[PDB]
């Protein structure tokens, strides 16, 4: 289990809408509308949207000119 | 009582050495062993649960 | 209790728990469920005395749904005498309250399993079967008179398998000894249904 | 280089209580096989034990005979007392009959060849009427450790005749086991020690076979070490 | 109120870690305990990033440690460090703590 | 009856000297049982090599003090204590070191003897200064089980030995830490099952694998007597 999310609130400092576009990934990732960007170790998908948080790969503008493209 | 405990044959500390049944190592500094009358009150689990 | 006050009898006498003799005599039959004592001549009544018979109880609901069983304690040709203790109550031994049981203690921390005021136990008190209470739930079924007509109790109730009758006899109640389970028809009824 | 420890004398002071000795070990390896062999005794010694019961003219547990003075229940908890030994097959069914006044000792069990009755004077119930007539048949089986009733339930198989009465089931022998480590004066060494293993026991397991069965289990675990596959 | 992920036991009751007793000024005398499952998505995401139990560590009142350490870890450790004047192995020198290990059990 | 063996013995060997090792599942209780059983045997009885006694030629008492080297005499014995070294047919054999100008003095200069086998040329023993740099003595490697520390020798020391006499506690055992932790591990239905993962360290000499062989090995061997069904 991932036990602190402390990198990803240092990537986005408010802390709060972090909540947000992790639901938003978490949510594109559950109903099968898109693919996990990181190799999954039997996580759910909450999780799996924190690890590609953390890991810099997703964030709110990343989801902005994925969706218009 | 420490009377009582002379009579039997028992230390008269009231405290016995132990070992220790899982490891087998032994406990430094005796502990105090003996029996005590307990009770299982109505607040019994497969209720509250 | 290993350690006690020397107040037990005394509650235990004086509760209502106990059997006790009310004319001393001897001890004619013992049972597990009546104890008949013979009296002795000095005592015996002239006209129409006859013999003691103390009938006994055996489990009961009790108001907190726990077993109410009297056992007996004397044996066959055992003297008795008026005001002792013939047969034991609930949580009592030869007239003395036992409320519980002495074990074997020691006060350690063993790896903070006894961390707060928890308490770590060894599997030889369940095995040894010494802490298992019997309790006791009592369960109602009335049939009134309703003004579309009066319900029925009989055993042939709509649309059930015959696993579920099987427990029951004709007249539509469970064998005693049977086994149930939740959700098992304790009993069958049918409610009538007009126009 | 090393020496090797060969089982030696076992006294046998009482029925239940024995001294199982041995005398050439290693130093260091005394505290280990005792604790080892305490462990392996204490868990996993295969007994039989008394399963369930049926008596004729009681329902349940918790009605009561005409003529007998303890409940039936406290019938079952002096059955589950019951040490007895079979031999060859797993489940055995005893019958016991006694009528008239007296108590219903253990003895009294139909003496059946392959079953063994250890304590024949053991206690079962106590008769108080001439006409008074008890009847009933013990199933034992065979098993290791302790099993209840109520987890055996979910497996009940056509429970169906409420007269049968199911026991907890104690499928073990062994009561107490100590050990001693002690300076074994061999006459060509300096400091070997003896191992001397006080078991306790209800009468039904020999401490040879209690020890060889003991061995035989921690050396399989061993034999699963050996070999490590790493692939 | 706090966030934890399950380990499936045996039995009725509950198992908390003690650490967070403080916390909960929960004591195992009967005290009872109330859990409740979050069921959307966000809720979830919420339960882990702001409620765990590994992120609140500092008291919201005052900025010290909750989670400190509270009877019986305190007398194991103080048992541990307590030096005497004379004993077995006095005065000899290691070249690790690894060996000292050895050296204990 | 019939018991319940342990599969899928997996071993994580991060930095060759240290191995994590998990087993899974152990009937119940076994855990302890074994896995103290396993510490035990694997830490107070295992054969190996080890500096005994060393003579330094310039220093009488293990207080004073050789000019030139910054480092005190202590510092060289827990230096030599780290030395790990294989000998194949020899039972004792006495090593020299003679070394001089500016560096560490490590293991690899040692004088190469035939059937002495240094697994660590790197390990650092002492640091020589300018001009004078003279390092000089002579170590003498037993075989031997166990451990044994200085203080039971010098104990029985009536027999009076040459001064500059200084005794070395003797690390045979190979392993320089070990521990075991049992976890709960459930078949599907019962959940009173353990699993054992054991984590150790050896001293570079023989890998943990071969290390847990011997030891599972030595305790068969003396239980072998009594086992006999099968
Ligand atoms: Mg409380």
């Amino acid at each position: 289990a991932r036990v602190t999310v402390q990198d990803a609130v240092e990537k986005i400092g408010n802390r709060f809408d972090l909540v947000l576009v992790a639901a938003r990934r978490a949510r594109q990732m559950q109903v099968g509308g898109k693919d996990p960007l990181v190799p999954e170790e039997n996580d759910k998908t909450t999780v799996i949207a924190l690890r590609e948080i953390e890991e810099g790969l997703i964030n709110n503008q990343i989801l902005d000119v994925r969706e218009r493209q | 009582i420490k009377e009582l405990l002379k009579l039997g044959d028992l230390p008269t500390s009231g405290q016995i050495r132990l070992y220790d049944g899982r490891t087998g190592e032994q406990f430094e500094r005796p502990v105090t062993v003996g029996y005590m009358y307990m009770l299982k009150l109505n607040h019994l689990v497969d209720d509250k649960m | 209790p290993l350690v006690g006050t020397g107040m037990e009898r005394a509650v235990a006498v004086d509760s209502g728990v106990t059997a006790v003799a009310k004319r001393g005599g001897v001890v004619q039959y013992v049972d597990a469920s009546r104890i008949v004592i013979k009296v002795n001549e000095d005592e015996m009544y002239p006209g129409e005395a006859g013999i003691d018979i103390y009938n006994l109880t055996k489990y009961t609901r009790s108001n907190q749904n726990t077993c109410i069983n009297q056992m007996p304690c004397v044996s066959l040709g055992e003297p008795v005498e008026r005001g002792d203790v013939l047969a034991d109550g609930p949580s009592t031994d030869l007239g003395e309250l036992a409320l519980g049981q002495n074990m074997r203690v020691a006060f350690m921390p063993w790896n903070g399993y006894n961390f707060e005021d928890s308490i770590l136990v060894s599997e030889r008190v369940v095995q040894e079967d010494r802490f298992t209470t019997i309790h006791i739930q009592e369960l109602a079924c009335v049939s009134r008179d309703t003004k579309l007509g009066p319900e029925e109790i009989t055993a042939d109730i709509p649309n059930v398998g015959e696993a579920a009758l099987s427990k029951l006899d004709e007249s539509g109640i469970v064998y005693i000894g049977a086994e149930v389970t939740g959700g098992d028809i304790l009993v069958g009824k049918v409610t009538p249904k007009g126009e | 280089e090393f020496l090797k420890p060969r089982l030696v004398d076992i006294e046998q002071v009482s029925s239940t209580h024995a001294k199982v000795t041995l005398e050439p070990l290693e130093r260091g390896f005394g505290h280990t096989l005792g604790n080892a062999l305490r462990r392996i005794l204490l868990s996993s010694m295969p007994g039989c034990a008394v399963t369930e019961v049926e008596i004729d003219g009681v329902l349940h547990e918790y009605s009561t005979k005409e003529g007998v003075q303890e409940d039936i229940l406290e019938i079952l908890l002096n059955l589950k007392g019951l040490a007895v030994r079979v031999q060859g097959k797993d489940e055995v069914i005893l019958t016991l009959n006694k009528s008239g006044i007296g108590p219903v000792t253990a003895a009294d069990i139909t003496h059946d060849g392959d079953v063994e009755i250890v304590k024949p004077q053991h206690v079962i119930c106590h008769l108080t009427d001439e006409n008074a007539s008890i009847s009933m048949r013990i199933k034992v089986q065979r098993g290791r450790g302790y099993v209840p009733a109520s987890t055996r339930i979910h497996s009940e198989e056509d429970e169906r005749p409420i007269g049968r009465l199911l026991v907890d089931a104690c499928y073990s022998p062994v009561e107490r086991i100590a050990y001693n480590v002690e300076a074994a004066r061999v006459e060509q060494r300096t400091d070997l020690d003896k191992l001397v293993i006080e078991m306790e026991t209800n009468g039904t397991i020999d401490p040879e076979e209690a020890i060889r069965r003991a061995a035989t289990i921690l050396a399989e675990q061993l034999e699963a070490f050996v070999d490590l596959r790493d692939v | 109120i706090q966030a934890f992920e399950p380990v499936l036991i045996e039995g009725k009751a509950i198992q908390l870690h003690p650490l967070v007793c403080a916390a909960y000024n929960a004591d195992f005398d009967g005290d009872q305990m109330a859990v409740h499952v979050p069921l959307t998505l966000e809720a979830q995401l919420e339960a882990r990033a702001l409620m765990m139990s590994t992120n609140n560590i500092l008291s919201p009142a005052n900025g010290e440690p909750i989670i400190v350490p509270s009877q019986d870890v305190v007398l194991g450790l103080y048992y541990m460090t307590r030096d005497c004047v004379n004993a077995k192995g006095e005065g000899m020198v290691l070249t690790g703590p690894k060996e000292a290990e050895r050296l204990y059990r």
